[PDB]
């Protein structure tokens, strides 16, 4: 079957890879920005947009990070499908 | 019987009071009043010979358990791709990887050159921290640091600290020794350590040293 | 030019030597002609550890460097004995009827290296440590020349010509740890006895020279 | 600018680290085995290319030669990994972030 | 930039360093990185005398690294020599038809090799005396870095561009021993030139590195 494949499998991994790094600290999120040199610095949010989650992940901050894993994991598994390795 | 001071034990046995020499007092461990050559004059020169005479004597240590152990363990019942000391190297060029334990899943190494530089990088960061300092411990003694060496906690009462340094030495002058003899052991007969040892121990009237020694006679 | 001490002196380099000779090597010690180009004796203990190990060097290198050639000096005059060779002379232990000293068979003819190498070990670690710390003849003395029953012959009073034969005794035992040095690398090298490369030069010297062993440590691979 | 006026020296910051460091960046990556080049790095066979074209050591490259190609990727790429590194560590030393 | 003199300099552990470096070695000497671990040169003297063997084998380091490279180099480009490798280099005397400088009749042609180290031992005695003592190219200078006939092209003046390039020279003097004792140690494992080592090493970098004779001299046989 497809789910519990290595595609799904890279596929999961790469998406909530990407979204534990926002939601822990480790990526650019709605809520911190970076500079130049890549320090995460806060962010006007020129909105304001609410959010009950304890760090303050907002639906922004998935949907943004799901884009991100999902463009990872889909470079991911057609390279390994281009190397042979898939 | 005290490894320190004006009586203490010495190298050439209850006569060697002529053999001492004027710095040679002994504070410091395994001071037996062995300079004879008179090499180690300077106390500067005396402090890196003894940090020199230490670490080759735990790094002795190492190699000669590492020397003993796998040789041992090849007659316990698990074999390797080769026992002896001198071929424990020569494994990575044959076909199947270095095997740890002789288990095909455990290490299985075929490349001796990035192993050779992973090991460059870390003993090069672990020696960089062990003259200057590092994270493990900033300044500190420079042979006997402590607080993350020594974690057990013996390495208080300084009496018994004196002890077990004098003991350390000891037993490391013993396996410097033992390496040296190993060194030779190869290269007059080409086989192992305890080889060697069954060897003697097979029939030692014949089978002792001067079976190897018209070797390396000239032509 | 007759003397070997003070500050002007025999030197290593000849009227070479001005600019060589440093301010601890004065002349003071039996052989001293400037020679610390490495600089290894700068402190006095350290040069009083090297000159005691030169000169027990020396003594040994004048005995080995007799004992080398005496083999084959009465290999000269026909006493056949096993081999006259120093470098393959203790395989005549382990001979069909053991080594024998001159090759008459009512002397020494021992056969077993183990138990005359266990006498060695105890007779002379004895032997040495009281030469370094004292025993039954003089307990504290000269570690250099103790003398005493060392000269039964008289030859150490009248100190001046006493300085004369220490000069004499350094300067053959130089001589004799350079032909041992010598010794070793034409056994390691040509392979054959030094007095048969005496006899081999003596015999053709201008194409049989060490420049015709200069091709055999060639690393083929 | 009420500075700036003598035209300094050292115009050009050298920390003899970047080009090492660049040449490092860029040569080791590039002699890492690809099959696009049949196993082979970009760099191996540029220094082939350079030894074939040393053995007619007066004449020159061809056009065909396959050569140019190694060189021009590999000197863009190096160029770009020193210059990014001089400007890297001249802004790491500095402000700019 | 980085500086290689005073109290911090480039030093051995490089960044590491810090309390590394000994209390004697302050600095003031060319090639000062603070490597005396073993601490051989904690006296002066035995310093200074240390310091004049480096720089004395760091410049015939320097010529010997020159020497191997150069007829490798003129033989992979043009030049049919007598035997351009150099641990093969020295039996072209016995070629039985003359020691051809340039791979050219007409140069040096020579045959006979105790002539040539006897004229060497002769001209070598004169310049080493000349060296440590003085002659006809300075009497009174420094015996390391003399001046004056050894610097017809003035590079010495300026004297804080001198010091630059004391350290250049005792750097380019180690790197020529180090690439010396990887000549010496080349030769006996590979048997072929360095460059031709380097020719391998081109080739195939996987194989024709040193590990592949790691099973050469195996103490088995
Ligand atoms: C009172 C008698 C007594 C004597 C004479 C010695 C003397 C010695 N102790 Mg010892 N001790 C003695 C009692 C005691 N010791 C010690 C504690 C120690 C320690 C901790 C150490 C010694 C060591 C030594 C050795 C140092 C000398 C040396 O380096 O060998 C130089 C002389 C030789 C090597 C001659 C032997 C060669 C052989 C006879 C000839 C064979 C030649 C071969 C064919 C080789 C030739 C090669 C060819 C091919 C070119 C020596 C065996 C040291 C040691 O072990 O060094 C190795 C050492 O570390 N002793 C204690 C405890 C307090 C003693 C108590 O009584
Ligand atoms: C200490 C001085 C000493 C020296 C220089 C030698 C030398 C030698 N013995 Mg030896 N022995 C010595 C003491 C003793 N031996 C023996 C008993 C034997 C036996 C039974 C045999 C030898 C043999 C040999 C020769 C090995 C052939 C070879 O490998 O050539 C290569 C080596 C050289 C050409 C000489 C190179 C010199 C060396 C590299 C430098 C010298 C410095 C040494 C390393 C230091 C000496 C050791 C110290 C610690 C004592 C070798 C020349 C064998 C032989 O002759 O048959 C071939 C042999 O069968 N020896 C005893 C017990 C009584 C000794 C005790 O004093
Ligand atoms: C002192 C420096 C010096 C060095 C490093 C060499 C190098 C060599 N010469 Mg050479 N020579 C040197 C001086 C001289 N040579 C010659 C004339 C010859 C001849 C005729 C021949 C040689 C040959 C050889 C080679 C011996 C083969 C071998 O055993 O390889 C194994 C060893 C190595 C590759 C390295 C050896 C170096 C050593 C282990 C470490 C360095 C220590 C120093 C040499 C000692 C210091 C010397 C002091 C006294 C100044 C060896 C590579 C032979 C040759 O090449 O034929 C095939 C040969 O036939 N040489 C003359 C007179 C003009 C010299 C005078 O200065
Ligand atoms: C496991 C990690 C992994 C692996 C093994 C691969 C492997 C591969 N990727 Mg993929 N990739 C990955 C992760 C991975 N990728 C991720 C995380 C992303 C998202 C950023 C991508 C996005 C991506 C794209 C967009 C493309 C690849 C392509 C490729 C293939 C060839 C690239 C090449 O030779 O161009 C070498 C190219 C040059 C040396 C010169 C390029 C010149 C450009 C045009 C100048 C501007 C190769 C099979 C390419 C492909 O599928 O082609 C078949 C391709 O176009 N990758
Ligand atoms: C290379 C290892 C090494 C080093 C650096 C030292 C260094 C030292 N030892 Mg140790 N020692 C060693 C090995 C070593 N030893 C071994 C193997 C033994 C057992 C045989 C001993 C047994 C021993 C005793 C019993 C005593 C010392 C003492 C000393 C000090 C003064 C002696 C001297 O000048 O040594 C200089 C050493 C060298 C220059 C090393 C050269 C190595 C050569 C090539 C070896 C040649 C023979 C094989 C000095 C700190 C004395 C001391 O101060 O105690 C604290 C003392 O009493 N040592
Ligand atoms: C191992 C033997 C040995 C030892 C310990 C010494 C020690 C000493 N000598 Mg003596 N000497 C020796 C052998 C030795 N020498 C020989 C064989 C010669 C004749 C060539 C001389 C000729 C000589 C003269 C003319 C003078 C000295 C002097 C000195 C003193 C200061 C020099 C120094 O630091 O040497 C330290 C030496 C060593 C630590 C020995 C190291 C041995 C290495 C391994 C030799 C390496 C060289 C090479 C590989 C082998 C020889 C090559 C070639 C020459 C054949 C010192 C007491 C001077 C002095 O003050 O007078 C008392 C002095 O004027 N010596
Ligand atoms: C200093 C080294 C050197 C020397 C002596 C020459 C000399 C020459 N080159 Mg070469 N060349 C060089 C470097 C050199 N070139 C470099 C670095 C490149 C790049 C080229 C690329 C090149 C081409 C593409 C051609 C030459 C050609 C020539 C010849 C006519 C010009 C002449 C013999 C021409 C020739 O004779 O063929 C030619 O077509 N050269
Ligand atoms: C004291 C004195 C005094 C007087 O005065 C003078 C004199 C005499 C000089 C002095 C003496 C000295 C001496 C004796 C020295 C010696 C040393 C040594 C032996 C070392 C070793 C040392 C040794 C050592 C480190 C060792 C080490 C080892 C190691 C790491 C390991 C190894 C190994 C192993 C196992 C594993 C595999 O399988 C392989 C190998 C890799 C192989
Ligand atoms: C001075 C100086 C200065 C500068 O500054 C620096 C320097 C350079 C370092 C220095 C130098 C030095 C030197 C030269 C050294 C050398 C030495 C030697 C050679 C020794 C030997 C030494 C040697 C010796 C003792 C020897 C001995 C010998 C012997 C016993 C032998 C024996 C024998 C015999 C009889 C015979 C039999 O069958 C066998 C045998 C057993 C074999
Ligand atoms: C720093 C320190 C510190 C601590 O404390 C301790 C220790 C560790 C001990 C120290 C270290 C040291 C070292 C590293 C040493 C090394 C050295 C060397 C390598 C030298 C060479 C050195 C080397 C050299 C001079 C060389 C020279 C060479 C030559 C002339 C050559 C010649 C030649 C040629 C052209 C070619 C021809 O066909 C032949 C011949 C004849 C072959
Ligand atoms: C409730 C909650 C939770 C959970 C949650 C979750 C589970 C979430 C998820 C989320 C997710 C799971 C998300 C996802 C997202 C995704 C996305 C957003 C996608 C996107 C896509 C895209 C954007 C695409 C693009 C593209 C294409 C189309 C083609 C190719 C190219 C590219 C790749 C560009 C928790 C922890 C439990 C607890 C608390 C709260």
């Amino acid at each position: 079957g497809f789910i519990g494949s290595s595609t799904n499998l890279i596929m999961v991994a790469s998406t909530t890879a990407t979204l534990a790094a926002a939601r822990f600290g480790l990526a650019p999120t709605v809520k911190k920005n970076t500079t130049a040199g890549l320090k995460l610095v806060d962010s006007k949010n020129s909105a304001g947009v609410i959010s009950n989650d304890p760090a303050g992940f907002t639906i922004v901050d998935v949907l943004a990070m799901g884009a991100a894993g999902h463009g990872l994991g889909v470079g991911i598994v057609l390279g390994l499908k281009g190397i042979g390795a898939l | 019987i005290e490894f320190y001071g004006p009586n203490r034990a010495k190298w050439l046995g209850p006569y060697s009071e002529n053999a001492t020499p004027a710095y040679l007092t002994g504070e410091f461990p395994g001071d037996y009043g062995w300079d004879t050559a008179g090499l180690s004059a300077d106390p500067e020169t005396f402090k890196r010979y003894r940090e020199l005479e230490l670490i080759h004597a735990r790094w002795a240590m190492l190699g000669a358990l590492g020397c003993i152990t796998p040789e041992l363990l090849a007659k316990s019942g698990t074999q390797f791709g080769e026992a002896v000391w001198f071929k424990a190297g020569a494994q990575i060029f044959s076909e199947g990887g270095l095997d740890y334990l002789g288990n095909p899943s455990l290490v299985h190494a075929q490349n001796i050159v990035a192993t050779l530089a992973v090991q460059v990088i870390l003993m090069g960061l672990v020696e960089g921290y062990r003259v200057n300092g590092g994270p493990a411990g900033e300044g500190l003694d420079p042979l006997y640091p402590g607080e993350s060496f020594d974690p057990l906690g013996l390495a208080d009462d300084p009496d018994t600290f004196a002890e077990l340094k004098v003991k350390e030495i000891k037993n490391g002058r013993l396996a410097m020794f033992s390496m040296f003899g190993f060194f030779v052991q190869a290269i007059v007969t080409g086989k192992g350590p305890i080889q060697n040892l069954d060897d003697h121990l097979s029939n030692p009237t014949v089978n002792n040293a001067f079976a190897f020694a018209t070797k390396f006679t000239p032509s | 030019a007759i003397e070997w001490y003070g500050p002007d002196r025999p030197k290593f380099l000849g009227p070479f030597s001005e600019g060589d000779t440093p301010a601890y090597l004065t002349g003071e010690f039996p052989g001293d002609y400037g020679w610390d180009t490495a600089g290894l004796s700068a402190d006095p203990e350290t040069f009083k550890r090297y000159r005691e190990l030169e000169l027990i060097h020396a003594r040994w290198a004048m005995l080995g460097a007799l004992g080398c050639i005496t083999p084959e000096l009465l290999a000269k005059n026909g006493i056949p004995f096993g081999e006259a060779v120093w470098f393959k002379a203790g395989a005549q232990i382990f001979a069909e009827g053991g080594l024998n000293y001159l090759g008459n068979e009512n002397l020494i003819h021992a056969q077993s290296i183990i138990a005359t190498l266990a006498f060695q070990v105890v007779v002379m670690g004895l032997a040495e440590a009281y030469r370094a710390n004292g025993g039954p003849l003089g307990e504290g003395l000269d570690p250099l020349h103790p003398g005493g029953a060392f000269d039964p012959l008289g030859l150490a009073d009248d100190p001046d010509t006493f300085a004369e034969l220490k000069v004499k005794e350094i300067k053959n035992g130089r001589l004799a740890m350079f032909s041992m040095f010598g010794f070793f690398v034409q056994a390691i090298v040509t392979g054959k006895g030094p007095i048969q490369n005496l006899d081999d030069h003596l015999a053709n010297p201008t194409a049989v020279n060490a420049f015709a062993y200069a091709t055999k440590f060639t690393p083929s691979a | 600018e009420a500075s700036n006026k003598s035209f300094p020296r050292d115009w050009v910051k050298t920390d003899p680290l970047v080009p090492v460091l660049g040449f490092a960046g860029w040569t080791i990556p590039a002699n890492i085995g690809v099959s696009a080049f049949g196993g082979q790095s970009l760099f191996g066979l540029f220094t082939q290319s350079i030894g074939e074209n040393l053995a007619h050591f007066p004449t020159g490259p061809a056009l065909d030669d396959k050569f140019w190609l190694y060189l021009i990727t590999y000197h863009l790429g190096l160029f770009l990994t020193i210059t990014l590194g001089q400007i890297g560590v001249q802004g790491r030393k500095q402000g700019y972030w």
